[PDB]
């Protein structure tokens, strides 16, 4: 069952008319945290008693769901569950599942499952879901079985319908086939919720600056587009700026002891009013491509480049927040004229303290989610959650503690995925492998930053457009990255793509199928040592020997659907 | 302190008469408690002005199933949380088995 | 007797609140009713009742009147001007850190508010250290009096207490080693 | 008498208790109606269906504030009783002979007997037995609230004149007025008698 | 029949 509407009759009620235990079973990433924040809030209004779970694998899953078969809950499931069947997990008997997650497409079983299952989707996404219907896919094929003439009419429709059920599952397989083609992400989880908070009207600045973060953080992740993430903040998100703005400086420039959010232009630069301008524009990926800073020349290029903005070297050389106001804005208005994008974002301010960026919060709250992998996940959980309770007081040591997450990690994974592109071209790492690119390492870094999602994703969209641009011809080809672990995974690689740059997307939702093509790599025979736990299906883990079967396997798989 | 009873590395320092001692007032302090009102009173409880009606704690072991007071089953187990009533689950935060979360 | 304790006893005073959730009955406290709610409509509950419903955005609070600007310059001008302690409301200091900490988006005037409060603590403060200097110089009596002390005020100052039947000992062995 | 009047009660009951440095007359006829007062709320919430809604909480609030109350009245009284078990019986006694109210409750007075046994346990089969025969007998120490001071304010309007010892001659006293708003650094002797009739509130 | 407390009072002063 999908849920399109009135979320407040079919989802919440059902929850506060109290019969079963309530569970919460969350993935750990930054939007499924600002979820759980929003929703934990409107529990605690009713008193509510509920616990929560993090996990990181469909494995933990399964063990969560096979030593509960004798309680009786209401599971609520936060960024996961919808890409694989639940029912062949095994759920108790006595409870209940609600979805509320942002992978697509929807297991179909999971669609057609008779009401232990109730998926949440966003509004009208049924009009472009596309599912099939039902006949042409689920089938009682239970009721199959079944004088000389009557027995030879009978051996007669007996063949009839054998036929008939194999030219309807020739259908089925290619309705199918066609229906798992790709995988993608809808809108974020947190925006559904503070619709449904708006409802009660217990929605405040503080649900508001969540919902801000958890929508920024799939921007900064690689996640949806810049046309979808802006047409999400004109629809959904503009009706609610308007309630929180400081207003009071109408009533004598007063500044109140409360949290004021306002919207507006931005730079896209990393970390650029956190530090300095010099070094934030010699990590990101528009300038290195541009002034190409990898090889010899980049120190004249961008030496030349701001000779021709008109910025001095001591301006952009000394720290970001010891210049002038009007200085700061007349840079600010150089910068983004050059790099010439629609982005915009969303600032918190409270009292006399320093404004905060949405997006520099979401990075912050990322890198203490994910790492380091030595550490225990209700730790990395509890660490996150801090950082963003950080972000809403003026207190002197929780913004001490924002600041040192700022300088240190947030600078240092930016250099790290740097480092590892300049190193990439420089040595030549990349080959072509026939029908796709291949690159892999002599060593790795920083192991600690090689199982993120974050570091993974930014670092392959990275490098495949900076090796693209040495060169022409290069657009029309995916790229696949290995890269080594050592110590307690020692022989064992990580392993994951990219599409070409050259497709082209029918719309805003940026669909991909690499994690489709590494899955359908999984089925073949013999088996290869692949570890498929993640929510995330273009990210596996491969054992060390299997590199060369694995290879030729994925080629296989490529130049299977180029045929 | 935590709840009533003497630690292993206290009780071997002892001598016989203070671990009788021990027993006696125990015994004398829970007689006591039996005749306030009708049920009794564990005076253990409401140590501090009350702040609020519920708690945010963490559970440090597998603690297995528990019940609150109005008969809602909660599955205490190591490195999760839960959000609880304060009166139910202040034994056990005196025991060692939940601890606050700030 | 502590600070805590202090704003336990603050919480039973009376305060008028503007609910915007409706109901039918009274409710029968074992401290008396205070019902029936009607949106829009004020009226008078407990201060913790208060703040318990301000947390579960069920109402709005209403300030006490002395919380207005002028009413707290007047008592900063009676403050200073007075040589021992001017009289106050009940529990001024308690209320006003609860309804800062728990409901500062109804107070209007906020950060005047707040920094006339600061400004009557700190001479108060002031003047009952120099009494208790003054005090610890006596050798002939054991009696002060203290009028428009609060409670929080007197809870703060248990240092003297002890300072005293210190000395009481003293003058007591002095008349006692007396000759005859 | 309402029950809104036995709370109001019990609340000042409590602050003299924690003010003053030894035992005032026993309150526990009040503790015992709350405590039936809470058990009555109980099971009239637990006859409800429904309990997601307002009305459970703000009742439920209420009984948690009733019990800390008297649980904190009771811990203070049996701390005070620990300290020296022998002479709080030797003081109820002396009460009852001059035919005054109560010093201690049946089960106070229980409790005190029973711990002044189990205390005397230990000392007679550490050292006590081992003494030669006069040294045999159980120490009792004399009280200790001789030079006591409080903080107290007055709130009966006629409660007259007061007397306090002269530290410039200390073979004699001093008379003091009490005017009915006043607060005064006083020592508790004096005030004893107007804190059991409820004549000054201590601080 | 809605509770209140002051029959419960009246009902313990009956009791005691």
């Amino acid at each position: 069952m999908i849920i399109e509407d009135n979320f407040r009759q079919e989802f919440y009620n059902k929850i506060k008319k109290g019969d079963k235990s309530v569970v919460l079973i969350v993935s750990v990433d930054t939007d499924a945290l600002c979820t759980t924040m929003i929703l934990t809030h409107l529990l605690r209004c009713d008193d509510i008693p509920f616990s929560i779970l993090a996990v990181e694998g469909w494995s933990s899953v399964e063990k969560i769901f096979a030593d509960s078969q004798e309680q009786k809950c209401h599971y609520i499931l936060i960024n996961c569950g919808a890409t694989r069947s639940l029912t062949r997990l095994q759920i108790p008997p006595a409870s209940i599942a609600f979805v509320i997650d942002s992978h697509r497409p929807f297991h179909i079983e999971n669609v057609y499952e008779n009401g232990q299952i109730h998926l949440l989707a966003n509004p009208s996404e049924m009009s472009e879901l596309q599912i099939p219907d039902l006949e042409s896919v689920i089938r009682e094929d239970s009721d199959d079985e079944e004088s000389y003439e009557q027995r030879m009419e009978k051996i007669r429709r007996k063949a009839i319908k054998r036929e008939e059920m194999q030219i309807w599952e020739r259908q089925r397989r290619t309705i199918l086939w066609r229906y798992y083609e790709s995988t993608w992400f809808s809108s974020p989880s947190c925006v559904t919720l503070l619709e449904m908070a708006a409802e009660m009207n217990r929605v405040s600045a503080e649900t508001m600056w969540f919902t801000a973060v958890g929508l920024n953080s799939a921007m900064a992740d690689k996640l949806i587009s810049i046309e979808m993430y802006t047409q999400i903040c004109v629809d959904r998100m503009r009706p609610f700026v308007h309630r929180f703005m400081p207003k009071n400086i109408v009533n004598q420039g007063k500044v109140d002891d409360l949290l004021h959010i306002t919207f507006g232009r931005e730079l896209p630069l990393a970390l650029y009013s956190h530090w300095d301008l010099f070094s934030a524009m010699m990590v990101s990926e528009y300038f290195s491509i541009k002034t190409k800073n990898w090889t010899q020349k980049g120190d004249v290029n961008i030496r030349h480049l701001l000779a021709q903005l008109g910025i001095t070297l001591h301006e952009t050389k000394q720290k970001f927040e010891a210049l002038p106001t009007e200085q700061r804005n007349l840079v600010v208005d150089v910068l983004e004229k050059e790099m010439d994008s629609s982005f915009a974002t969303f600032f918190g301010t409270l009292g006399y303290c320093g404004k905060l960026s949405a997006c520099d919060v979401a990075r912050a709250v990322t890198l203490r989610l994910e790492m380091p992998k030595s550490e225990t996940i209700m730790n990395r959980f509890r660490s996150g959650q801090s950082i963003l309770r950080s972000s809403i007081t003026g207190e002197r040591q929780d913004r001490l503690n924002l600041n040192n997450t700022f300088t240190s990690i947030c600078q240092r994974t930016l250099q790290v995925s740097w480092k590892t592109v300049a190193a990439a071209i420089n040595q030549s790492e990349i080959i072509p492998n026939g029908p796709y690119y291949l690159f892999s390492c002599s060593r790795s870094i920083d192991e600690d930053m090689v199982d993120s999602r974050h570091f993974l994703y930014n670092t392959a969209g990275f490098m495949i457009r900076a090796f693209a641009s040495m060169k022409k011809g290069r657009t029309t080809k995916p790229l696949i990255a290995m890269f080594p672990l050592t110590g307690e995974s020692a022989g064992w690689l990580v392993v994951t793509g990219v599409m070409p740059i050259a497709t082209i997307y029918e719309d805003s939702l940026l669909k991909t199928c690499i994690g489709r093509a590494f899955e359908r790599v999984k089925k073949m025979t013999p088996p290869l040592r692949i570890v498929d736990d993640y929510f995330n299906s273009d990210i596996i883990r491969l054992k060390s020997e299997d590199r060369t079967r694995f290879i030729d396997f994925l080629q296989t798989v490529f130049e299977g659907t180029s045929n | 302190k935590y709840g009533g009873a003497l630690p292993a590395s206290v009780r071997n320092a002892l001598c016989d008469a203070e671990i009788q001692f021990f027993n006696e007032y125990s015994s004398t302090l829970a007689r006591f408690q039996s005749n306030l009102g009708e049920g009794g009173v564990n005076l253990l409880l409401h140590s501090a002005p009350p702040k609020s009606l519920f708690v945010q704690v963490r559970a440090l072991e597998d603690y297995g199933e528990f019940e609150t007071s109005d008969g809602t089953q909660v599955q205490l187990s190591k490195d999760s949380l839960h959000s609880l009533p304060r009166q139910d689950c202040e034994m056990l935060i005196r025991q060692g088995v939940l601890e606050l979360v700030h | 007797m502590n600070a805590e304790r202090c704003e336990f006893i603050a919480g039973n005073s009376l305060i008028e609140v503007i609910p915007s959730i409706s109901d039918d009955r009274p409710i029968h406290l074992i401290s008396g009713d205070i019902g029936p709610f009607e949106a829009g409509v004020p009226c008078r509950i407990p201060v913790w009742t208060a703040i318990l419903m301000k947390r579960k955005h069920n109402c709005k609070v209403v300030a006490p009147q002395w919380m207005d600007v002028d009413e707290l310059k007047k008592i900063l001008t009676s403050e200073t001007e007075s040589q021992g302690l001017a009289k106050l409301p009940d529990h001024f200091f308690e209320i006003s850190h609860m309804l800062v900490r728990d409901a500062r988006e109804d107070i209007f005037e906020v950060e005047a508010v707040k920094s006339l409060v600061q400004d009557i603590y700190d001479r108060r403060d002031a003047k009952l250290r120099s009494s208790a200097i003054e005090f610890l110089r006596q050798n002939q009596t054991c009696h002060a009096q203290l009028d428009n002390v609060q409670l929080i005020e007197a809870s703060s100052a248990r240092a003297t207490l002890e300072a005293c039947r210190q000395m009481g000992a003293v003058v007591r062995n002095k008349h006692e080693s007396t000759p005859l | 008498t309402t029950p809104e009047e036995v709370l109001r009660k019990m609340t000042a009951t409590w602050q003299n208790e924690l003010c003053a440095p030894c035992l005032l007359p026993t309150q526990m006829e009040l503790v015992e109606i709350l405590l039936d007062q809470i058990q009555g709320m109980e099971e009239n919430i637990g006859k409800q269906t429904d309990k997601m809604q307002l009305r459970i909480s703000v009742h439920r609030v209420e009984l948690q504030r009733i019990g800390f109350i008297t649980s904190d009245y009771v811990r203070c009284r049996l701390q005070k009783i620990e300290s020296n078990p022998h002479d709080a019986i030797d003081q109820h006694k002396k009460r009852k002979e001059e035919g005054k109210s109560d010093l201690l409750s049946e089960s106070e007075m229980k409790f005190a007997e029973e711990y002044a046994l189990a205390e005397s346990n230990l000392f007679q089969k550490t050292v006590l037995e081992f003494m030669p025969a006069a040294l045999k007998k159980m120490p009792v120490p004399r009280g200790d609230h001789d030079d006591v001071m409080v903080y107290a304010k007055v709130t009966s309007d006629d409660v007259g004149n007061v007397a306090i010892p002269d530290w410039q001659d200390l073979n004699g006293e001093v008379i003091l007025e009490m005017e009915p708003e006043s607060c005064h650094l006083i020592p508790f002797e004096s005030v004893h008698q107007l804190v059991e009739d409820g004549n000054i509130q201590l601080m | 029949e809605h509770y209140n407390p002051r029959n419960r009072l009246k009902t313990q002063i009956k009791r005691r």
